Formats: structure tokens, sequence, C-alpha cells
RNA sequence: GUCUGCGGCGCGCGGGG
DNA sequence: TAGATCCCGCGCGCCGCAGAC
């Protein structure tokens, strides 16, 4: 205990070599920098049983736990591997269900395959819904394949649990099924939904294939060009674009894969896919064939590249998820989209106002002054006492009919003469578009739209003149920066913003309309009601599609368990589907799952439309959510891997001790506390400090600094070394980089051109596209990223075999983890969802002390032993105390509050009866 | 100011309103105002016929129905909250011997008209062979007692009229909660539907002292939020207990099953809404247009097209204008009848009124007109003027009507 | 004649119990109201009456008139509706009484708290000062309003001693200033031109009649009675009031009352027209009465114009159909009865039969014809003859049948 | 013979996830 | 950092088809 704060084990012999060296190196390194001199607030010490460990070490328990885990399916896997399997047959059945092809094509009807390992593929239509249309797998045994019903015609109305594909037996043992994309594949598969967790686990060859010699974002964009700016292009051969024919083109020796012109499936109708049932069945054949040959040549290279166990354990385990959604998915989708429709609806009666407003300006030549629409055409070219009195002129009059010799331009040929050129352009026709009366077809794409609106600063034409907005926008030939405008035109410059549209610059608009020197101004009525419309709208206008169109399945009611029976919350015609999220389990050149409608950083956000969309992931009743988020995970790998390399004290770099004993609230912390007190803005130094631990450099510093405010070159990173200058001191000589400051970086850069496995906790291997030994290069800000984003992959990887070792040996009903930016949930059973909570905590102790055991440590701070606080909530948001903005409130639905635990949860057990609770 | 001061200038001048000098926000929400002038008669009956389209018409099972604006003396509980004294100030009792002293079993005007809707759901329920989801709408006058509560010398309570429209909405309980919700929204859409800045209108959540749920319109008026669109659950308990004798006979059908509907009123106020519209119409600082104008929607506008004529050298020709507006009033377009003031008023002075007194479009007849006849037509949204011909402006305008009926 | 309470209380025509309303009280405001078909009768009248009078005189305005009056100082002897005049307990006539302290005459006693309007030629009067600019000092010219009117009613059966009641008329009142000059001219005129819109809508105009009545106040008076059956009753009043009437109120100051006619200066003379709504429609019903149970009412006041209806045929694929034509017929604003929707297949005999006691114009059926090539039956309600017609040829034939019943 | 208001191909730019 | 490329959108010319002066 103490010691500048340890934490207490009951594993591990005494150990306890520092060194007096050591010692005397980190005291003294503290004394600069730091303070060594802080009495801090130790904290109370925690007494469990824990559960029995396996072997000598945590090491080897690890190992363990992931062999007895992976077993049962390396055995499958094998058995893949090793079986070979007959050309295809010559014909295709029609039959309904499942048929068998035995050898010489002999067809079959059989209720499933009978088959421990399959490679799977599946087709689907785009015009009757998303439902599975055609599926063939291949066993050691024979071939597979799965009509889906097609050929029957009857209307299904869509919302079936039945349709999709069967692949699991009713069993009244492992299963293993490969493919390439298999998320996709299993979307359709059936018996994955079930709330009750399921035996099988996938395989997916494009999260082989990234991890083994996966391309990055950059060097992608030049393996397609090639299919400070002198690099070597050794590193092409061994590298792809993850497509199912480059892949088996550079695992597999053979011709390329035919590519079918029709895409019948992708853009056709049902006829097609009757008309060429033949010609689909044997390109699905054909993919899955190339499938199963780069499998059989991946997965030795794969055990070689990922020796540890506890890699393959994870990808097995992260590849099953489960995103409850409790029929309130599409009443979301619903209310979204209407006030999507309204609030554009609205937008564009405001342009409109904006527009019938604008002409006034030239009753009077008004408009020559108007320093926003000065440049517009304004042209305007023309080109019997009281019956005898009602018999006059009473319809029309006599002979008024014009002879039309001047009137010779009936509808279009003569639109609204008179009026502005722009203002003609904007309204309909007369006659064909029924004249939607007003200037319509305006919208916020439309240049007109600017100088309607906004243009705050000087001048903001953003014509399209290879500048978009023009303007040196700072003090300092006339009307350069000046508010009147009408400048002479002798030579427009790009001032100010001399980089022009090439740098990316983002989103930085949105941001900007508090304050930002962007808004309506002058207007006042309606000007900037638009821009807080498109400040609402913005999200939900790009990606409604992504959200909208998501599977769901919803169960019958005698597919529930009696979980779901018996509960308060049950039937009232309810139902209960669930959203497979359809996610790689590797999409980078760094392992870790990519999915860009799930795996996003986005929360309920206020004066957002589409927002609160991780919300509505409703537990069905009678189960949970689980979930964790791993303080400051990047950021404390990063410290333990540098003081590791410094010494055997956690603290010893000054690093760890910041981040040990930094606090958010009344602490020297790095992110809001620190950074941004020497720093300009504030809490953007989060993503400042993320961005310089994966490798930066001055100009990307100053170019951030650009982005988060508008300053000088001076004031920005160019004369403003001083963060480079401390931090990371990089560059130093006459010392045998290393050190010299209060960041170590220099373990990282040794990692990147060791060679070795390079990830320094389980020893995964980097993708052999970056290997500096295979291919010499100058790409180290990739390789310094990857070794922390690998190491948090590791991290969560021991997390989930840990939890599913804890979930096994103890009758925790829980399963179906859930990885989203670092965080962990799982969907437990509420009787037993304290114990879930403990032992996640277990968990934290243990995955950490792995990264401690690991790099020469045998301790860990009590600190970062455990979770901050873990939460037993109905529904997944970004804290157990949320609301949402768009609805009335959370209350509108059963959005109850979570339990953040912490504490409480240490005082129990983890054995089935816990404090007398049970009966 | 000029924040609800301005706007009554161009008010009661242009006959939108009372011309009394009133000028206080207080005495038009409480309704004590002397009355509205033609053209507030004008919109109001606009802002009802709109209402009536857009629920009684394109909506089925509803029908109409007719409130008295006087109630029955018998059988009336409560009594008025001023006239309620009897504490002291008793010295005189010389007076000899309905009469009595406690209400003295006398009438009383109606505060509110769904009581008549309740009343004659009894005789529409036979309308609908005994459905359950259907609707009685009715727009009626309702006076209400009012006291500034400021000083004695008002004494008495002030009485406010105030034009309302009432529907009374009877569904199944079971999908009470979802149509009340479906309701709700569709008052938003009327509400923002010729809304010049449908964001002033909000809506909110409320929970009733017995326990209903009900929701809340609001328009943003420059001093604050006035309610104006109240939907409530009634809870069908006050049905029941106006009919306590036996409830079996007032039990509707629902699909296979009878029940008990549930009712739901949504009571919206025309006086406090055409207010709002007004309002919301007018727009002031660094502005550099000016042209006060009152931007009302055109589906719902007081006056439509304005005639008139300009440097006519025989002015005994004028009768072209003469038939033409009758024809227009034919289909129901409203007409200005100009051409008759005849007195020397410059054409931007004309356009100011026009402008002001909410009118879509200006028509003018030239010498032009007798041959090849072209009429000079300025709109209102944009000061630009056309031509056009005499024989498509009858249609035109209706399609422009139509156009603006459907967004 | 007898029984027509009865059948006219049936078909939901008229809101009420049976024997409520009874032969009395029917003229008197104070009865129970109509049924839908009667508002809805009451609403196309209404809007008849604004279309013939408002619109197309190109010179009558519309005006606004509480129904309240607050009474400052009001004489004590008036009509005294209801004396206290406030927001529920108004005590009526209340004769005599408010001697002692309570509820005496310095506060809320002789009307000083105010009364119940009668008529709405008090509102003209009070809204011709801000009229008059209106029409640029314009002198011929009138005021139109159509509103209820609270009057007293007594002798009612003489069952129990008379408390008085509230009886409610939708009057529509039009009050025209005209110069002293030529008022008989404008009141012959107004005379002739009310004759003729009321009987243009009646099948038997020859049962209207007209009479001339004479008072010391008015100079001149004309009476329409309609001449019913079981006496002469009152339908439309028509009185030349007189100067004197404006000149009682604004007593101070003077050349502001006045306006500008041909050029000259003079004191408008108000003429007051008043017709009672309800009795108009109650004698236009009876004219409509007629031998089987149907009624001729005319087709621009007919409460319901078409109405649609399914015999046999397959349930499904007819509603898709009758629903387009429902949008289709109502985007035009010609009302239909959605009669398809009726289930327990009504007699077709007894259809027909309360059709005509609807008193709707046309009656719609539509079978599987119309699935095969949108044919259907139209059956019309005096002739009680069906043809064969076509689904997309209704809709103008309607609007040119209501052309021919707008034109003469 | 004009000069256009109605169709099909290219081309520039951008933004997104 | 970790950027992402077809795609969707908004403009343009070039090539024609009609049509009244």
């Amino acid at each position: 205990m103490l010691s500048r704060g340890l934490h207490e084990q009951i594993f591990g012999q005494g150990g306890e070599m520092p060194g007096e060296a050591a010692v005397r190196r980190s005291v003294e390194h503290l004394q600069k920098h730091g303070l060594w001199g802080q009495p801090a607030v130790p904290l109370p010490d925690v007494e469990l049983r824990l559960p029995p460990l396996y072997g000598d070490n945590l090491d080897q328990h690890f190992r363990l736990l992931a062999q007895k885990q992976s077993l049962p399916y390396l055995e499958a896997a094998n058995l893949l591997l090793q079986a070979q399997l007959p050309p295809k047959p010559p014909a295709w059945a029609w039959a309904e269900g499942w048929t068998r092809y035995g050898p010489e094509g002999e067809a079959v009807p059989v209720a499933i395959p009978e088959e421990r390992a399959l490679v799977f593929a599946v087709a689907v239509c785009l015009a009757e819904g998303t439902c599975p249309t055609l599926a063939v797998a291949i066993s050691p045994s024979a071939w597979y394949s799965w009509c889906s019903q097609r050929l029957v015609e009857e209307r299904y109305s869509w919302t079936s649990q039945l349709s999709p594909a069967d692949l699991i037996p009713l069993e009244v043992q492992e299963q293993l099924v490969v493919g390439h994309n298999v998320s996709f594949d299993r979307a359709h598969i059936r018996e994955q939904y079930l709330i009750q967790g399921s035996r099988m686990r996938f395989l997916d060859t494009m999260s082989m294939h990234m991890a083994i010699s996966g391309l990055s974002s950059f060097q992608r964009s030049l393996w397609i060009a090639a299919k400070p700016a002198i690099s070597s292009w050794d590193w092409l051969d061994i590298s792809s674009v993850n497509s199912l024919a480059e892949v088996h083109r550079l695992y597999v020796g053979g011709p390329p894969l035919e590519k079918e012109p029709r895409e019948l499936f992708v853009k056709g109708t049902m006829k097609d896919i009757r008309e060429n049932f033949q010609d689909l069945m044997q390109y699905c054949a054909q993919d899955v064939w190339a499938t199963h040959e780069v499998f059989q040549q991946q997965l030795p290279l794969f055990l070689e590249r990922c020796p540890h166990p506890v890699t393959l354990a994870g990808m097995l385990e992260m590849g099953v998820s489960y995103l409850p959604v409790n029929q309130n998915w599409e009443r979301y989708l619903a209310e979204a989209q209407g006030t999507y429709e309204e609030l554009q609806r609205e937008m564009k009666k405001s342009l409109m106002d904006l527009a019938n407003d604008a002409c006034q300006l030239l009753s009077g030549e008004r408009y020559k002054e108007d320093p926003w629409l000065w440049d517009l055409e304004w042209d305007l070219q023309e080109f019997s006492e009281e019956e005898e009195f009602q018999q006059d002129v009473m319809a029309r009059a006599c002979l008024q009919k014009l002879k039309g010799t001047t009137e010779l331009l009936p509808k279009r040929p003569q639109h609204l003469p008179g009026h502005p050129g722009w203002y003609r352009k904007l309204c309909p026709r007369l006659d064909d578009p029924a004249w939607t009366p007003g200037p319509s077809l305006l919208s916020l794409q439309m240049r007109v739209t600017p100088k309607l609106m906004a243009l705050t600063w000087d001048g903001f034409p953003l014509h399209y003149s290879e500048r978009h907005g023009w303007g040196y926008l700072v003090p300092g030939p006339y009307n350069d920066v000046d508010i009147p405008g009408c400048w002479f035109f002798k030579l427009p410059h790009k001032d100010g913003n001399s980089c022009n549209v090439g740098s990316p610059f983002a989103k930085d608009f949105l941001p900007k309309m508090e304050d930002g020197t962007l808004q309506a101004g002058p207007g006042g009525a309606s000007g900037p009601r638009a821009l807080e419309i498109n400040k609402m709208i913005s999200f939900w206008r790009n990606a409604h599609k992504r959200i909208s169109s998501q599977m769901v399945v919803w169960l019958p009611r005698s597919a529930l368990p009696r979980a779901v029976i018996r509960h308060p919350d049950y039937d009232e015609e309810g139902l209960y589907g669930a959203i497979l999220p359809q996610v790689v389990t590797a999409g980078t050149i760094t392992r870790r799952a990519v999915e860009p409608t799930w795996l996003t950083a986005s929360n309920a956000r206020p004066d957002r439309v589409g927002s609160e969309l991780k919300a509505m992931v409703q537990a069905p009743p009678g189960y949970t959510l689980v979930g964790a988020d791993v303080d400051s995970q990047e950021l404390w790998i990063a410290a333990v891997l540098g003081d590791a390399h410094f010494a055997g004290m956690h603290g010893c770099t000054a690093f760890g001790w910041m981040t040990l004993q930094g606090r958010k609230s009344r602490g020297t912390d790095l992110h809001s506390k620190t950074a941004t007190t020497v720093g300009i803005s504030r809490e953007h130094a989060k993503i400042f400090n993320y961005g310089r631990i994966y490798g930066a450099g001055q100009p990307f510093a100053e170019r951030l600094l650009m982005q988060f405010n508008h300053r000088l070159t001076q004031q920005e990173a160019a004369e403003k070394a001083q963060q480079m200058y401390a931090a990371t001191k990089g560059l130093r000589w006459y010392r045998l980089k290393g050190g010299t400051e209060s960041e170590m970086f220099n373990k990282l850069e040794s990692i990147a051109t060791s060679d070795i496995p390079r990830t320094p906790v389980l020893g995964c291997c980097i993708s052999r596209a970056l290997e500096p030994s295979a291919v010499q290069e100058e790409f180290m800000t990739s390789r310094v990223n990857w070794v922390v984003q690998s190491s948090a992959v590791d991290y969560l990887h021991l997390m989930l075999v840990a939890m599913k070792w804890l979930f096994e040996e103890f009758a925790i009903d829980g399963r179906f983890c859930i990885s989203i930016h670092d965080e962990v949930r799982y969907l437990v059973r509420e009787e037993d969802r304290y114990r879930a909570a403990l032992a996640l905590q277990i968990t934290n102790l243990l995955t950490r002390c792995m990264f401690a055991y690991k790099l020469g440590l045998n301790d860990l701070p009590q600190s970062v032993a455990f979770f901050s606080a873990v939460d037993i909530d109905r529904c997944l948001r970004k804290e157990v105390t949320m609301d949402c903005k768009t609805p009335s409130n959370p209350t509108g639905m059963e959005r109850r509050y979570g339990i953040p635990q912490g504490e409480a949860l240490d005082i129990y057990q983890i054995i089935e009866l816990t404090k007398g609770s049970l009966e | 100011e000029g924040s609800e001061a301005l706007l009554e200038i161009c008010q009661r001048r242009h006959f939108l309103s009372g011309s009394k000098q009133q000028l206080s926000r207080d005495s038009l929400l409480s309704g004590c105002h002397p009355g509205f002038g033609p053209l507030g008669v004008e919109l109001r009956k606009n802002l009802a016929a709109e209402w009536w389209t857009s629920v009684v018409v394109f909506r089925e099972q509803v029908f109409p129905v007719d409130a008295l604006h006087h109630k029955p003396g018998p059988l009336l509980p409560g009594d008025s909250a001023f006239r309620l004294v009897s504490a002291e100030t008793l010295r005189e009792i010389l007076q000899d011997k309905f009469l009595e002293n406690v209400l003295k079993t006398s009438g009383k005007l109606r505060e509110n008209l769904l009581h008549g809707a309740l009343e004659h759901y009894v005789n529409c329920l036979d309308l609908v062979n005994k459905r359950l989801p259907y609707g009685l709408a009715q727009i009626g006058v309702c006076f209400h007692p009012v006291f500034d509560t400021k000083q004695i010398r008002n004494g008495v309570k002030s009485i406010g009229e105030k034009t309302e429209a009432s529907l009374v909405w009877f569904t199944p309980p079971r999908t009470s909660n979802q149509w009340l919700d479906f309701w709700l929204r569709h008052r938003l859409q009327w509400w923002r539907k010729f809304a010049m800045s449908p964001s002033n209108f909000s809506s909110s959540d409320c929970q009733d002292e017995e326990g209903r749920k009900g929701n809340k319109l609001y328009y943003n008026f420059p001093w604050g939020k006035e309610l104006i669109e109240t939907l409530w659950n009634l809870g069908d308990h006050e049905l029941l207990h106006m009919y306590p004798g036996n409830v079996s006979k007032l039990h509707g059908r629902d699909g296979r099953k009878n029940v008990v509907p549930c009712v739901l009123s949504v009571n919206g106020d025309l006086d406090r809404g055409m207010l709002a519209y007004l309002y919301d119409s007018f727009q002031t600082r660094k502005k550099n247009l000016h042209r006060k104008v009152l931007k009302l929607h055109p589906c719902l506008a007081p006056i439509k097209v304005a005639l008139d004529v300009g440097r006519g050298p025989t002015l005994e020709l004028r009768q072209v204008c003469q038939g033409l507006f009758n024809e227009l009033l034919e289909n129901g377009i409203s007409v200005w009848p100009g051409y008759l003031e005849t007195m020397q008023s410059s054409l931007e002075q004309l356009y100011s009124k026009y402008d002001e007194m909410s009118i879509l479009f200006t028509v003018l007849v030239t010498e032009t007109t007798l041959e090849n006849g072209l009429i000079h037509l300025r709109s209102r949204d944009t000061t630009m003027k056309e031509m056009m011909h005499i024989s498509k402006l009858k249609d035109f305008l209706i399609k422009y009507i139509s156009s603006a009926k459907n967004v």
C-alpha cells in the first residue's frame, strides 16, 4: 500500500526490485517539470476474494482462458482447412428450403446442414425489402443451397422472423461460420436475433485481411492511383483494397473473379432474378469458393501473425453483437422524419420570404449600393329598371380578345417580365409544375441563398470562381476587406485564407454558428431562423438514410423465453426485436471495429433533430444493459508504456504521475484543466492532446489551432513552438528524442522500427504493408498511432475474454458484448445485474494488471484499478442522467434512471446467492 | 418602441379592428374591445372558413352542431364569484316577504360552447350508426367574466366576448393517447399553416389536477406567450354524470364490442388567433426597406384584389371594370370596389394603402385596356408589375388560392 | 298539415325529443336548436344572403356588434332582457323589486350594469362614426350583418305565471344610410329586391306576399308575411326610422354625423331591414313540403348535394375508388355524404326512401361495373328515375347543375 | 433567315462517412 | 490521428427540336 499510491493484491510474489538508482532517477525527474511534493489523498482500500486463477502467472491465466474459449472453434476451423470439396454441381435445384448436393450433383432436400463448419454467403435484392433471396454454403462433406421460398407468389408484408435462413440445429455443437463481411451474411441467418445466447461464432476474412497486410487510408489513396512526395512503393504487392476480388487475387493464385455486368441484385427487379437464377447461383457459389480459398490461405497466416490465443478469442467474441429495440425504433424514425420535413418546409418558406423581400431593392435602383446583391443581373425585359345595365360586358368584354401580335410568347417563353432575372429564374413555369406560387425551387445549396442571408464579416460572396467565399477578412485594391463592397476588381486576391480550398478544413461552420462571425444580422425576422433550422437539420439531413433502412426482426411470442413473460412490462401488443450492427471486427490498419452508424462519437446533443440515436436501444423486460467506459484509455496506455520504458515505478516519467493524480475538477489534468490554461481554447485541448500522442508536427498543430480559432501565423504554431518545446521535445541528440521533457515518445518510436510483433502486451503483428523490415518507408505517424490503437484493441479483447470466462464460470445470464468507442456494454438479466457489474469491475482489475504484468511491472495504482462508475441502465446513452431534446422529454418513453454503483457493488460476492437475496 | 404600439397604428386606421383609441393589449386579450372593423370581421370569417375546411372537410365522420347562447335557469349549480356576498351589510330588510337570493333560479350566459356539443352527442350518435370514432365541431361566441384586478372604479366584473371553434371528438379509450397526439400534430400543422413565422406557435404538455393529460398551444406575442388552442382529455366522467339514470344507452360500438367513448375537446380562440396572425404578419432597426405591410397568408387574407383606373382619357369607358368586378364576385373572390374615390391620389399612396390593408394583388385598368386588353397587375409580396390578360384573371386567382391552400 | 313535427324531428333534421318542440315556441327563439342539416341549411342561406346583398352591391360592408350592452347611465325604461347583464346570474326583466338597499339602483340596478341587445341597428349607428370615414364621405351606403338577437317571450300557453325567457333569433339586418331626398326610392328598391330574393328560391313564389303599414315614428313601412296556412306571420320587416334615431346618440357637437351626397352636406336618413333567417328556413322547408315523403328544396340551399353508396359487390377494392372520388369532389368544394361506409346492407328501398327524406339532390350507386369500366347509377330525387353514367363525368354536371340553379 | 424555350451527352466544382 | 472516393448535387457548354417575326 501507499508508496505514492498503489493497490493491494492477492496474486504475485513479493517481487519489489525497483532499484535505488531508479528511485533517484524518478525523484530527480519529478523534481523538475511537476512538483515532487504532493501528499495527495489516499483512497479507501478494498478487500475481496477473487475467483481462483489458472497457471503460474496472469499471462498464463489469460492464455489458458483464451485457449479454452477458442479450441472448440479452432477444431472446426482446422477441419475446414484440411477439407477438400468436389467441383461445383452442374445445375442448382429450385425447391424451397435447404438442399444438399451430393457428388455428381445429386440434389436432396434436407432440413438443415448438420455440419460443424461452413463458408457462407447470402444474396439480397433491394426490390423486395432486405429479406434474403438466395444462399449457398460449403462444408467438408458437400454443398448446400437455399432458395428462400422465393418461387411462391404470395404477399407477406415484411416484419417476419422466419423469413431469413436457418443454420442452428434444434439440439433437442460449435458450428463456426466463415465469410467475407460475415456480419452481413449473419444478419439474415435467424436464431441470432434470439434473446437467449447462441453457441455459433463467426469469422470474417476482411478482419483477417485488415490484420494481415491491411491498408491505411492515405496509403489506400495511392494504391488505386497505381493500380516529400517521393516514397518507396515496395508495399504494393502485399496490400489490397479489401474487395473480395482483390483479396482473392492477393491471397490466392488464379484468374480474376468475373464481375456480373447486369448486377440484378443491386440494380434490378424480381423478374430478372427469376430469369437469371442459374447465373446468379453460379456467381454466389464462385464468391463462396473464393472466400473458402482465402480462408484456407489466411488461417495459418493469421495464427502466425497473432500467436496469442486471446486475440482470436476476442475477435470471435466481438463478432456477436446485439441491439434490442423494443418497438420504439420505428416511432423514433417517424418522429425524426416528421421533424425533418416540417423544419425543411419552414426553411423553404423563410428563403421564399427573403427572396420576395429582396425584390424591393430595384424599385429605386437601391440594389446598386447593397453589398449583398450588387453583382446580380437585376434585369427586366418586356418583349328593365336595372336589367339593361346588367348586360354591359357581363363576361369579360365584347371584342376584348387580343390579336396577340405583341403577345406571341405563351407561358415560359414569357416568364414574369419586369421581375429581376434571378427572381424569374427561381420561379417555376406558369402551368406545368403547378406554378407553386412564390420564388420556389430555392434551397440552401443554391448560390442565391448566400447574399439573401448570413454574410457576416465584411465580404462573403461565396461565388464559384475557384475561391468559394472570397475575403481577406482582416484589418489592412480598395474594398479588399471593407464593408460596403463594390470592389474595382483590378485583381482579386485570396488574402487571409492563403490556403484557399486546398486545406481540408472540416464542417467548421456548424460549430461556428455560435457567434463565429456567421449570422444573418440586419434581417432579424427570417434570416437567423434559417440558420438555426440548418443547425437542427444538418445531422438527420445526411444520416437519415443510414439510420433508416436498418434491418429489424421482431420475434414471435413463442420465441421469447419465460424471463420476458411474467414481467410487469409484457405483451401490451408489444414488439420485441433486435438490430445486428453489421460491424467488421477490424476495418482499419489498427484492428478497431468500424461501423458508420453505431460506432460513432455521438450522443443526445440538443439543437439536433436526429440525435438520441444511441438511445432507444432498450433491453427486453427482465433485462438491462451493464456498461462501462474506460477512464482515459489511450492516455493511460501511453503513460504506462512510457513509465515502464523509464523505470518500474508507474509515476516515474512525470506523465503517468499527472494521469493518475491529476483530476478534471480541482486538478491539473491535461484535459480541460492544464492544456487549456497554457493554450487558448477550453475543452478543445482534449483533441489537441489525443492528436499529439498519436503523432503530429508543428504544421498540423498550427492548422488545428487555426481550426479552433482565427489567429495570424505568428500567433499560430509557427512562433508558438512552446507546446512542442514542452511536452514532446523530440529531435534531441547528444544522449546515448528520449525524454528531456514531460512526454516519452522514444518507446513508441522504438516499437515502430523493432520489426517484432511490435505490440508490447499480446504480441499482435503489424500489417505487412507497414512493416519497416518488409519495405523501407517513412510513414512513422501511422505506426506510432497504430501501436496505441492496437494496445486499446488488445485491452478490449482482454476484457471480452475475461467477461466471457466470468459469465461461463458462474450462472450469470448475460452475453452479447457491444463495443462503442472503447466503451463496453453487456445485456444481462436484472436479478444478476449487480454481479455483472462486480465481475466487470474485476475485469478492469485484471485487464489493467495484465498491462502491468508486461513491460516489467508488478504493481497497479489504486486510482486506475477499478472503473469510476458502472452504469446499470435500460437504454444506451452517454451518461446515466441524460435527456432528449427533439422529443417532449425522456419521460415520454419509459426511460428510467440507472445506478452508477462503483462502491456498493463491492459489498457482495460473485456466487449465485449474494446477501441471501436468492429465494 | 413599435412593439404592439406601431401595429395598433394601421390597425384601427384600416378598419381591421374597432377604432376607439384603446391601444390596450389587456383589453384585446380580455375581449372587452367594442368590436372589430369590417376587415377584421372578414379576416375572422376567412380563418373560420379555413378551420372548417381543414376540420369538417377532408375528415370523415365529422358533423356540424349549434349551441344556444344562453342556458336554462332551473338546475343551475354554482354561482357568480362577485355575486356571492353575504358576509355582512344586511341592515336593510324592509322588503316585504323565484325571487330569493341564492342565484334566484335564474339563467346564465354560456362561457363554453362544448357543453352544447356534449348535450347533442346523444342526438348525433345515430348519425354515424353509433360508430365510436366521430366528432362534432362548432364555432361560437362566448362571454366570459374579466376583472382588471386594479382599483374599485370598475366595480362589477366586466364581460368580454370571444369567438372560439370547439371540436369534441369521441374515440376509443385504447387509442385515445395516439389519437390525441395525432390531433395535436394536426392542429400544430394548421396553426403553422397560414403562419408567416411558424416558430412563434408553440406546444406544451400539462397535467390536470384530476390526473388527465392535455396539450396547450401558445402564440409568442411580443410581450409573452398567450394561450390560443387547448386540447383536453375530458375523461368521460362528466358525460356519465349528466346521465346517471342509465348508462346502457350511451355505449357506442367500436369494432365488434360496445364501450363508452372517450372524449377529447380541442378548443381554439378565433379572437386571439386572429390577433396572433396580425402580429406575426407584421415585421425595423437598420432595415433600409421600410414599407410596412401586413403579409397575411393568401388563403385567409381579408381582401384579395383591388381594382382601380388611371390616366383614363375617357372616364366614361371605365365600365370595362364593371362586370369584370362582378365576374370576380362569382366563385367567391373578394374584391375591393375601388375606382370610386377618384381623388388625386398618388399611385404610391394607393399602393401603400392597399399593402397595409392586406390585399394580395392590385389591378389597374388604363386606356390601353379597351384594345389588346392588358391590365397592370402588382403583387403584394413583391412590389413588381405585370401585364397579363383579362381572360386569364379569374382562373389564375383561383389557381393561386388553390395553390396556396396546399403548400 | 299535421304530423310535420314528427317527420321533421326524424332524419336528424330537428334536434329534440318527442313533443318537446311542439307546435308552439317554434317561431319563438327559445326552442331546442336545429339538427346538423338545419345548421348547414342556416349556413348556406346566410352565404346566399351575403352574396345577394353584401358583395353584389359593392357598397355594403360587414359590421361587428357585441351581444352585450354596457349601458352607462342607461334609461330605466327599455326591453330589459337581462338588467344585470353580467356573465351568469342575469336577473331577467326583474319588474318592480330592488326597493331595499341590496340589489338597489346605486350599483347593478336600473341597467347601470347594462342589458342584452335585441337588434343590430344600435351597433350600426355606433359604427357609423368610422364607417363614414371608411366610405370616404360617401353618404348612400349600408351596413349588413347576420347575428343573434335576444327577445323576451310571454303567454307561453299560460301554463304558469310567466317569468320571461330569452328567445334567440338569428336575424339578418341591413341598415342603409341614404340622403333624405329619394329615401322613398331606396325604400321601394330594397323592398322590390327583397321580394325578388325571397321569391327566387321558392318553388311557389305566389305564397310570398307584401303589405304596407304606417307609423307615427316611421315615414313608411313594408312587411313580408309569407301567408302561412295557420295565419299571416311576419318573415321580414322594412322601416324608415329617420334621422332622429341617429340624432339621439352623439347629442353634442354638429357637422360630424352628416356626409357628402351629390356634393352636398346632409344628415343621413336610416332605413332598417330585418329578416328572421330561422323564420326564412322554416318557410322554405314548408314550401318544399307537399305523395311520398320528399321535400323539394332549391339546389343551392340543399344542405347536402350528393351522396355515395355501394350496393352489393366485393367489400374490398371499392373503398379505394370511393375515397379517391371523395377527395376529388371535396377538392372542388361540393360536399358529399359518406354513405358508402354503412354496414349491415340496409334495404335498397328503405335507403331510397330515407335519401328522399334527406332531400339530397342525387343518389349514386356503385357496383362491380364501376370496377370494370367506371360506370355508376345516378338516381334523381324528384323523378325517382335511375340513369347510367360515367365516373369521370359527374363533377362538371353537378357544378353545371348548380349554375342552372344559380342562373334564373 | 433569325433569335430563342424545350430534350440528350460531356465538362468544373464541391461536400460527405 | 484516422482519412475516406464514388456519389449526389449544382453549375457550365455542345448538340438538336420546335416557332413566330
